[PDB]
């Protein structure tokens, strides 16, 4: 019989969590989706020429649930902390709020790090958002250095809108769960 | 001669095949033209049975409207062990019913040990991966091409693909870019990246357009009935299925009250597994869903999910969690009994009978789950049974009865 | 309810013959009941065949001129192992296609993957058993009781005894004296032991007597062509032979000139297997043999016994030494020639070249042997060698030409 | 394959060396006897739930032969030394004539003694000129003494009339031969 792994993501409200899940195990685009009142997805993953169950659990990203969004933490068996490419605040909670929470309740659980909505990285007026507050999107080397001195395994990223980077997202997560 | 060069062909497909990796369309390849030399030969009075003996190993060999018996043996031989390869394995025994009575009256006693040999680890293997899971015989996409300009002749035509396991779109997608890109070069092909349909009074000559959707075998009730077993409903198959959502009025995606839902079924000429990887598309319709019956619809799915778990005897525990918290510890399903349950149109007695299964079932997977911890959870389940208990308080009130 | 009692009677048969380890007897007791169930259930319009399928397992079932498909299946399987038991191996197919199908359509398959796991140690056994010899499926014997006195209506009958694998007349003598010592005590039972046709019109009413006789399943050219291996030469039998030496004149044997063979043969009423271990002689016939084609005869097995040793890829060296020592180192064959090839019937021809193909094929073992001795011989081969090549001296003398 | 074992049959002219072993192969009695030109006999024997096939070498019993008697005598596995119950002089060759001669030749190789014709220990006649030289038919225990004192595996005797003790002998043989 097949091995089910846990996967937990959590990262910042509205970096995109719940469109990569649905994206990734329905293939459907943002705009094709048909609302949901359920959470959490599971789908069937080739790695290393074997099957998988991958079973995938949502969280939401506000500070309104801090106290709830941890009791899905046990038996989990990697973490994918996510925050969005052209938000320097999504980035730096990674630092100051979840890796610190993730390895507050799960000392040796593995985590990637996932970057998201790279479309966004051409997108003309989010480009000029962050020149106004002279800023500019993450890089996947500045990610890169974030990710080693947290101590995920890597640094991963991709587009839902787009579906660039997804698969191997996933990929990555079963690879560091294993 | 005819049926010599159909096999010329058949045979060099099935090598490209093979060489691709696509074992099933190669395994289809020697089937189709083991059925030609079997018709052949029963015109002559050589062999007993022809076309028809394969017609329920595949319906497309109807399209098959110097040999002798040795060949055909031979090319017996050749169908098992390919279909061995394509983990067919159902459907080795009708290959090998055609061969035993001649290896019978030959006394050929090696050659049938060998074949049942193989129908023996044929079955053992059918009923390890009922089990198991771990076979996976393809995933299938509708494909459109849009562009006089690149593709030509190919403009406006729709194919079912067939994919290796499970190829997610992503993949299948930049393998026909890469595909026409090296073909047509970078700059001048695009992705359709959305399954709406097109009219192509809104595209750009400029470019090639290619249009990817992912779909899945689509079955009527009675087909339900016929085909038991998940083989059974993986092979042979010639409709497919989709969904998209609309609401009459603005957006596709809206509020519960006002949410649709099209499935659109295409059928393709040839049925699935074939001696081609793609097939066109043969005909299509639609249907609409009005916003209630998309409620029934999703909440009979997880109904059916949280049972099917719980009904395990394996039961997986993870698996089971994750579904039954994405179900009470979320709004959520009451938005439905909400919108569809308080004081239309009277249809109503299968929502609230779906919801009833819907408690239950949550119910006992509540149960199944308390069973199922160590303690350094507990306090997760608590909440689980806290957030249930508390909904069904709510739909007992709306529905004014139990819950 | 006759059928229920037929199958009554078939049922307790079987349980003696297992005690009794008559597999074979046994099996074919299954095979009846089965035939019955299914006769029954293809008038019923519930199963395909019936009689006729199993006819090919045994012609015997002719006479088998609550149940349903269930019992049919179980009964099948039964038959089965039954067949498996006797080392029957051949005829286990026969039974399984027909319940093949009925497993396909209940999506049985575990059930599929035992019997085709059976059918492959069958045919796997089938070769083995070709090849080693180890295979003995059992000796036969006609039996004929004489005696109003103490077999009553048993007097003047003759059977056809089915023995186990290789039981010695003297064997199945004991436990016929035996039985009829414990029966009708020792001092009334007398063993004629002797094959002649005895009239009554010689024997003691005083005595019950017993007439035992080896006999072997006997052939026709053409039967011994459709009967191509040694299984099918050993089932489904019903004709069997002996032989009595003869002279027209006084004695029963006598100089090779007046030396006559008569050759019998008995038809059984049924063929072998059958339900019972033992069955009534219908009819018999007999041929009678002149000296040369007594003399033809005898030297033709030798011929064909040295061929087939030597043709041997896996040469038995003791074997070949024995048939060989016995042909050239004993008068002996030269006999034969003497009084049948020197200066009667022209059909002489024969004698003549079974003569050629003698010395032939002594040489061929010479060679042959030749090869397979580790010096502690050689003088005994040279010996061999020295009277071989002596013999064809004479031979070739006698047949003016060479040798 | 079927092992082959070479029995060899030794002993004096007229105690009926081919008389058992022409009824031990064929189930004939002597009167049904086809005359045959050949000699030597291969059967197929069941020992221990196991197949054998059984050589069977014949011998000339006269002095005549006693050069090319033991040509056959190499590779033999087990021997048979037979007299005849009611011939004294058979006895007797055993020890002064037989076992000496195998012995000889094959040091090693076992043998049975074998005692023929024992039908006719009740046979008026012979009871009859054995007591005119004042003689018995040898008994089993005289012949049992024998077969010790010379280190046969063992003594078995036989009919081949009645084929009483035919079976046993043959068996014997192939035990002793393993
Ligand atoms: N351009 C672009 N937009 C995206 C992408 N992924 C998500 N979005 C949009 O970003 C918004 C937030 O998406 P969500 O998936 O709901 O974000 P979230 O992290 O799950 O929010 P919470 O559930 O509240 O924690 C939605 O409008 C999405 O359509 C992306 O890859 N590219
Ligand atoms: N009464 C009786 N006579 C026997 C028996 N066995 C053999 N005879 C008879 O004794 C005579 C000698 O028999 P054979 O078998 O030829 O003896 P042999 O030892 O082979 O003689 P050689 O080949 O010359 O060494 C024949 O007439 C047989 O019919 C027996 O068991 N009982
Ligand atoms: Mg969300
Ligand atoms: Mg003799």
């Amino acid at each position: 019989h097949m091995q089910t792994i846990k996967c937990v993501v959590v990262g910042d409200g509205a970096v995109g969590k719940t469109c990569l899940l649905i994206s990734y195990t329905t293939n459907k685009f943002p705009s094709e989706y048909v609302p949901t009142v359920f959470d959490n997805y599971a789908v069937t993953v080739m790695i290393g020429g074997e099957p998988y169950t991958l079973g995938l659990f949502d969280t939401a990203g506000q500070e309104d649930y801090d106290r709830l969004r941890p009791l899905s933490y046990p038996q989990t068996d990697v973490f994918l902390v996510c925050f969005s490419v052209v938000s320097p605040s999504s980035f730096e909670n990674v630092k100051e709020k979840w890796v610190p929470e993730i390895t507050h309740h799960c000392p040796k659980t593995p985590f990637l790090l996932v970057g998201t909505q790279i479309d966004l990285r051409d997108d003309p007026s989010t480009i000029e958002k962050l020149a106004k507050n002279k800023q500019k999107p993450i890089t996947p080397e500045t990610a890169e250095k974030l990710a080693r001195d947290l101590k995920a395994v890597k640094y991963v990223e991709c587009s839902a809108l787009t579906q660039k980077g997804l698969k191997n997202v996933f990929d990555e997560a079963i690879l560091a769960a294993l | 001669s005819t049926p010599e060069l159909r096999k010329t062909w058949l045979d060099s497909m099935a090598r490209i095949h093979v060489k691709n990796g696509d074992l099933s369309e190669a395994a289809m390849c020697y089937v189709h033209v083991t059925a030609l030399v079997a018709e052949y030969l029963t015109r002559k009075g050589v062999f007993r049975q022809g076309c028809t003996a394969f017609r329920v190993i595949t319906p497309n060999i109807d399209e098959e409207a110097h040999f002798n018996e040795d060949v055909l043996m031979e090319l017996l031989e050749q169908c098992a062990d390919g279909l061995w390869k394509a983990e067919r394995y159902e459907l080795i025994a009708d290959i090998y019913k055609l061969i035993i009575p001649i290896y019978e009256k030959r006394r050929d006693f090696e050659r049938l040990a060998h074949l049942y040999d193989t129908l023996h680890r044929a079955y053992s293997k059918v009923t390890e991966v009922m089990h198991s899971g771990r076979r996976l015989l393809g995933t299938y996409f509708r494909v459109a091409f849009f562009g006089q300009g690149f593709f030509e002749d190919e403009d406006g035509k729709e194919y079912i693909y067939k994919e290796p396991k499970l190829t997610p779109l992503s993949e299948i997608s930049q393998r026909l870019l890469k595909l026409y890109s090296d073909k047509f070069g970078s700059e001048n092909v695009k992705m359709i990246q959305d399954s709406g349909k097109v009219n192509p009074k809104d595209l750009d000559s400029k470019y090639a357009y290619i249009q990817v959707t992912h779909v899945i075998p689509f079955f009527d009730e009675k087909e339900l009935q016929e085909r038991k077993t998940e083989f059974e409903r993986s092979h042979n198959i010639r409709r497919f299925m989709f969904e998209m959502p609309f609401t009459q009025t603005g957006k596709r995606q809206g509020g519960v009250e006002e949410q649709c839902k099209r499935r659109t079924i295409l059928t393709a000429i040839h049925c699935f597994p074939y001696v081609k990887k793609r097939i066109p598309v043969m005909y299509q319709h639609h249907t609409d869903l009005n916003p209630i019956e998309v409620a029934i619809d999703e909440m009979s799915k997880k109904v059916a999910e949280l049972r099917q778990l719980c009904s395990s005897a394996e039961v997986d525990m993870i698996k089971l969690q994750l579904k039954l918290q994405g179900s009470v510890s979320v709004a959520g399903p009451l938005a439905y009994a909400r919108a569809f349950l308080d004081d239309p149109d009277n249809k109503v007695k299968l929502l609230k009978e779906v919801f009833r299964q819907f408690v239950e079932a949550c119910g006992q997977a509540l149960a199944v789950n308390e069973r199922l911890i160590k303690e350094d959870q507990l306090e997760y389940q608590e909440e689980m049974k806290a957030n249930y208990r508390e909904m069904a308080k709510e739909l007992s009130e709306i529905m004014h009865e139990q819950l």
